[PDB]
């Protein structure tokens, strides 16, 4: 009777699996490596057995070497003991470590499909296959910095009250930062409006104080800290 | 405890077996000369019985176990024993004229890391059919190389690079015709300069040099590359050398040495004396097949039982998903059943794949029907089973898993089945000539409009059953105007009758060669056909050694999907390495870097072997190299020690005096850069070489080039990370570079070396004069240390190292490098990129570095997903392109039109792209699992739309990065 409701948490348990299982399938082909050149050492010391034997043979003085050379072969005889207990206390670690890691296969393969069930639920899942808004509120038509830095100035440090530039067909924006007013020209161009030639693509001089509410002025002007928060008709 | 590597030191109980079976056990220093060991054993020699039979030490030498189960015959006296660090302290004292070239067959062992006896060890026939073939036509080479006179043996061991028509795009960036070429003598401290033409023979420079009062034949001479081994020679015109179109290229200075015929002579002697070291059909009825049991203890509470099976031909399924008879499926095991599978013996592919499985809701093994002889499988056949390596999607029953079996018997699945051998004489596939003897017996302008729309969409993308048999019915039609189509057609037809198949057969014999960009579509899953693969190699085969080092990386992923071992790819990939310009080497290492895993440790060990068989010439560089990784692999393992209980400036020390050792200054100097097989190493300049901040603190190699070689070289050693992702990336820059130049774009891109070596080990290139955009803005006085620490430090950086002149092409090179990596980020969605992985060449040059992720978003492996990457500008790019210059149309535009440029050329050639990263699903990256995977690029190349209903797009993409410019640029270093 149960829908939607997480997932999440439940997901991240298939790599609560494979994190260790990858690290143990690589110990276990690192433990197999061994007792492959552990096997492959001992054919080595059993050809000297061989050897031994064969090159004892050779008396071509003979009592007092009879049991030099037994101790040697005996003592020979001890070390492959020593090295057949070493190889197989690692291939008891091997047969530990496998064993560990079919009990994993037998939580792993046990949550996979947990997945391919969810499927029919899971794709099924579909419904689908601000105060700068006003003109007048930042602007102020045809004005002199003179004029706009009288408005501004009491008001708070981030407020947008943008005239219109001394320059033939411009626009300025007149702007009081933490400290007090600065104007800034804004352009048009085909491309749009903005303060910078590769930085204005803006088709409307509201959709440029959209996006200007959001960003900070910093980049055309280091000097021109604040962003604008404030356009005017404040609250209260 | 596996292995002596970890911090202990004193002497060390080392047992001593002699001819005579003189066991002497002796404790012997660590750190000590294998020769010391040697003349240390044989002072106590006679206080043990037999003294007498042995001969001098100079007639013996030792023998051991490596690391690797490998018979490790120790020539070389002076290594020391922890350098050649033995599984158990045991040393085998053997004579030292043990010449049964079984001597050849330790080397080889040592080499690869797998010894040889493993291949008979497995006693299954192919193996050990095709480890004999090779072997034949290996020493085929070996004998091709002894008849060979001076400069002809140049040519099949380093032949010069040709290119050309290259230079009718872009043309003479040189000062008039005449180019500038530098020469001197062998040992000469003298060097000359000549004003050439780019189209002359390389003999005019061999006439010039001898152009020198001091008093041979022009022709008594060699022009090599000064710091490389690399040759410049042959009835060719100078800028076709790819050597010089690089100089000229990049307005570099082409440097040669001339060397006379008895040096080149010399060393083809010295290495023809290592080269002497070589001492049914109508069987009309139902196929079906009958098995046994399983072997699983596996408990499950809301399922009990499990069992399946059903057969392919690739992707396209022949038969239903065929279930199976339940037993206890938290108990008993053992069972018998007839498999039913509804599909005629006669219409059967000699390429089909049987594949089987269980009930997930859990193992598999999937084994073909045929052979490597194409003899009908039949008798009983033991299947070793991959339990708990199912991928997450596979269609119940997973196709595309391997045919070659788990090496593991005990604590690893196993599955019992019979096939019917009934019959003393068996079944064999039908000849590869009787196909088309049953095709023969078997015997459109309007059309030309409606199949172009259907033979163009992306080979991820697969037809439905109208589309498919149109492209059958006009077949004849699309072979005359759409030769390049045959990847849809090829498809088209269903495997599971032999009467289309015949036609099929003999339309390819009809069929045109496509070209080998093309043709490697046909190496992928869809196609696993015997005869299409040996004619999409067929193609490959008239391919460029340069074009084919190209795609060399996923052409080795292709050995890794193969069923079988004689196949036409290791045929033809052995044939050409072992005619390497440079390629044998990436061959064998890339084998080497995968040979540790169990799957392809036959496959690349065997093929591993059969190259260094046909290479014994060559052998002694690849091992320098080797035996040179390790001492920087536990050089670092010793940095990571230190760097704990030392400080980042006393292990700086630790590692220059451990790198200024007997042991270090020997084994990694002087012998030959892995990266690069041209490139010669030489002395390292120590008191430069450094290891990273990083997790792994990796090395950070120079190699001053003593003498000869103009500028110093710089490799960077990495173990613990995986490389391949880097290294396929880089390669996809490379093409990318590539595509751009062709179509007459040169975006002055860096795709800087990277191979990775081995299990998370490898080496990345050093780009000479490089910086990281972080490194670069932080320790600068920031506009007087005022204001914006950012604005103008990349610029004034550039203004630094470029004077007036200098200046411009700083800033050109920095725009369209800058283009070129923004559009290919995007493209191949390479994410979480900030000012500490974009850097900053003295050239102006831009480029890329830390690839952790692409085509998605980079989480870790614990919680890996996926995110659409958006195309990213910074403002500190357009800041430099500006110059900070308030207002233009002509800089800030020349990038958006290369920007637009670059990316409708990656368009064009966007099968390309998804052909590559669809062979790269073998690999095994942990991005590329899937087909979703690749299916990111249709997106980001925007793949369905037109040139201008895409670029529109990409237009709007661009310009909303402008927007986000100082939004990013914020992004890259603020929290970061
Ligand atoms: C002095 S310090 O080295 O200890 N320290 C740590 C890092 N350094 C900055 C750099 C980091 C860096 N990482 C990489 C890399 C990291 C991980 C994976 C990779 N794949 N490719 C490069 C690379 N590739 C690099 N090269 C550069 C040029 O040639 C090319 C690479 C550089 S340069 C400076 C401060």
């Amino acid at each position: 009777k149960v829908y939607h409701q997480q997932y999440q948490d439940k997901s991240r348990e298939y790599d609560q699996l494979y994190e260790e299982y990858t690290r143990t399938s690589q110990e276990l082909q690192m433990k197999r490596t061994a007792i492959e050149a552990f096997n492959e050492t001992i054919k080595i010391f059993e050809e000297q057995g061989q050897t031994q034997e064969k090159c004892s043979k050779e008396y071509l003085g003979n009592e007092k070497e009879m049991q030099r050379i037994l101790l040697n072969s005996e003592r020979l005889k001890s070390r492959i003991a020593e090295i057949h207990e070493s190889r197989t206390k690692l291939e008891q670690d091997l047969r530990a470590q496998a064993s560990d890691n079919r009990e994993i296969d037998k939580r792993m393969n046990s949550l996979k499909p947990d997945l391919m069930q969810l499927r029919k639920i899971r794709d099924q899942y579909l419904v689908w296959l601000l105060p700068h808004h006003e003109e007048r509120t930042w602007y102020v038509g045809k004005i002199n910095r003179t004029q706009a830095e009288e408005m501004l100035s009491g008001k708070r440090d981030g407020t947008f009250l943008i005239r219109e530039s001394s320059q033939r067909g411009c626009y300025a924006c007149s702007v009081v930062v933490d400290g007090d007013t600065k104007h800034c020209v804004i352009y048009r161009t085909a491309t749009g409006f903005g303060f910078a030639e590769p930085y204005n693509l803006y088709g409307s001089l509201k959709e440029l104080v959209l996006h200007y509410q959001h960003a900070s002025l910093v980049q055309h002007n280091d000097a021109l800290t604040v962003t604008l928060a404030h356009p005017v008709r404040a609250p209260g | 405890a596996v292995d002596s590597q970890i911090a202990s030191d004193g002497a060390i109980s080392v047992d001593f077996l002699l001819p005579t079976g003189i066991y002497i056990q002796l404790e012997v220093p660590r750190e000590a000369t294998i020769s010391y060991i040697k003349q240390m054993l044989w002072k106590q020699v006679h206080n043990y019985p037999m003294f007498n039979l042995l001969m001098d030490i100079d007639s013996y030498m030792f023998a051991c176990v490596n690391q690797t189960a490998v018979y490790e015959e120790l020539e070389d006296e002076t290594r020391r024993l922890c350098d050649v660090r033995p599984f158990l302290p045991v040393l085998k004292l053997v004579t030292r004229s043990c010449d049964p070239a079984e001597k050849l067959d330790s080397k080889i062992g040592v080499l690869i890391g797998k010894g040889l006896h493993e291949f008979d060890a497995l006693k299954d026939p192919e193996v050990n059919e095709f480890r004999r073939k090779m072997r034949k036509f290996s020493e085929a080479k070996i004998q091709s190389l002894v008849g060979l006179s001076w400069i002809d043996w140049l040519k099949h061991t380093y032949p010069p690079e040709h290119e050309p028509s290259v230079l009718e795009n872009l043309e003479d960036k040189l000062y008039g015709g005449k180019l500038v070429v530098a020469v001197h003598f062998e040992n000469s401290q003298d060097v000359f300069s000549f004003q050439v033409s780019p189209n002359l023979n390389p003999i005019k420079i061999n006439e010039l040099a001898i152009q020198k009062r001091l008093t041979a034949s022009p022709c008594d001479y060699v022009l090599q590359v000064s710091g490389r081994v690399e040759y410049v020679f042959g009835d060719h015109p100078l800028i076709q050398f790819q050597y010089i179109r690089n100089c000229v290229m990049n307005r570099t200075l082409p440097h040669f040495i001339l060397v006379e015929c008895c040096k080149i002579k010399k060393m083809y002697e010295q290495e023809m004396i290592a080269i002497e070291a070589a001492i049914i059909w109508d069987n009309n009825n139902p196929f079906q097949i009958t098995l046994v049991k399983g072997n699983k203890l596996n408990t499950e509470e809301t399922v009990k039982v499990h069992v399946r099976a059903g057969l392919f031909h690739g992707t396209e399924l022949l038969c239903k998903t065929v279930v199976s008879s339940e037993i206890s499926g938290k108990n008993d095991h053992i069972w018998n059943e007839q498999l039913e599978f509804d599909i005629n013996i006669c219409d059967l592919p000699r390429m089909a794949r049987l594949c089987f499985a269980v009930y997930a809701v859990v193992a598999w093994v999937n084994t073909m029907v045929f052979d490597f002889k194409g003899q009908l499988r039949s008798g009983d056949v033991i299947l070793h089973s991959w339990s708990s390596f199912p991928d997450e999607l596979e269609e119940m029953l997973n196709p595309m898993g391997t045919v070659q079996t788990n090496p593991y018997a005990e604590n690893a699945t196993a599955l019992h089945i019979t096939f019917p051998e009934n019959k003393k004489q068996p079944c064999y596939y039908p000849p590869f000539d009787k196909i088309i003897e049953k095709a023969a017996e078997l015997a459109g302008k309007k059309f030309l409009a409606v199949l172009k729309e259907i033979l163009d969409r992306d080979p991820l993308s697969q037809l439905c059953e109208n589309e498919m048999d149109l492209i059958w019915t006009l077949r004849q039609d699309c072979r005359e105007n759409f030769p390049q189509s045959l990847p849809k057609l090829l498809l088209s037809i269903k495997w599971n009758k032999l009467e289309d198949v015949a036609q099929l057969q003999a339309l390819l014999q009809i069929w045109p060669k496509l070209p080998p960009r093309e043709a490697l579509e046909l190496l992928d899953f869809n196609y696993p056909d015997q005869y299409v693969r040996e004619y999409a190699v067929g193609c490959l085969r008239q391919m460029s050694d340069e074009e084919l080092s190209q795609y060399l990386l996923q052409l080795v992923q292709v050995l890794k999907y193969e069923p079988f071992l004689d196949c036409a790819l290791s045929r033809f990939l052995l044939e050409r390495a072992l005619d390497n310009r440079r390629i044998g080497q990436f061959l064998f290492w890339h084998l080497r870097s995968e040979v540790h895993t169990p799957a392809v440790s036959v496959q690349f060990g065997v093929i591993l072997e059969a190259y260094c068989r046909g290479s014994v010439g060559h052998m002694k560089v690849l091992s320098k190299q080797v035996e040179a990784l390790n001492k920087l692999k536990t050089l670092n393992s010793l940095i990571k020690l230190n760097a704990v209980k030392l400080s980042r400036a006393k292990g700086k020390e630790a590692m220059h005096t451990c790198l200024k050792q007997s042991a270090y200054r020997e084994a990694l100097s002087d012998l030959q850069s892995p990266l690069n097989p041209c490139v010669i190493l030489s002395e390292l300049y120590v008191e430069k070489c450094k290891y990273m901040d990083s997790k792994m603190k990796p090395l950070w190699l120079v190699y001053s080039s003593r003498a000869f070689g103009e500028d110093s070289v710089g490799v960077i050693f990495k173990n613990g990370d995986d490389l391949r992702q880097d290294m396929l990336t880089l390669q996809m820059l490379r093409l990318m570079d590539l595509l751009w130049k062709e179509a007459g774009l040169d975006l002055r891109m860096l795709p800087y070396g990277c191979l990775a070596t081995g299990d998370r080990s490898g080496l990345i290139e050093v780009v000479s004069t490089s910086e990281t955009i972080a490194d670069i803005q932080l320790n600068s006085s920031n506009v007087a240390a005022t204001a914006a620490f950012n604005k103008d430090a990349l610029l004034n950086w550039l203004k630094e190292y470029n004077s007036g002149d200098d200046l411009d092409r700083a800033i050109e090179e920095f725009t369209l490098s800058c283009a070129g990596y923004c559009v290919a980020s995007y493209v191949l969605g390479i994410g979480d990129r900030h000012s500490d992985n974009i850097m900053v060449k003295k050239t102006g040059q831009l480029f890329h570095i830390d690839f952790g992720h692409i085509l998605g978003n980079f989480k870790s492996k614990f919680g890996i997903k996926r995110e659409r990457v958006p195309f990213i500008l910074t403002y500190d790019f357009i800041h430099v392109i500006q110059q900070g210059k308030t207002g233009n149309t002509e800089k800030f535009g020349r990038f958006r039109q290369c920007c637009e440029d670059a990316y409708l050329i990656l368009r064009r050639h966007g099968n390309l792209f998804i052909t590559l990263f669809a062979l790269m699903l073998t690999a095994g990256l942990p991005e590329l699992t899937s087909v979703k995977d690749i299916q990111y690029l249709k997106d980001s190349l925007a793949l369905g739309k037109s040139e201008e209903e895409a670029l529109k797009q990409f237009k709007q993409k661009f310009d909303e990065a402008l927007r986000e410019s100082w939004t990013t640029k914020v992004n890259w270093m603020a929290h970061t």
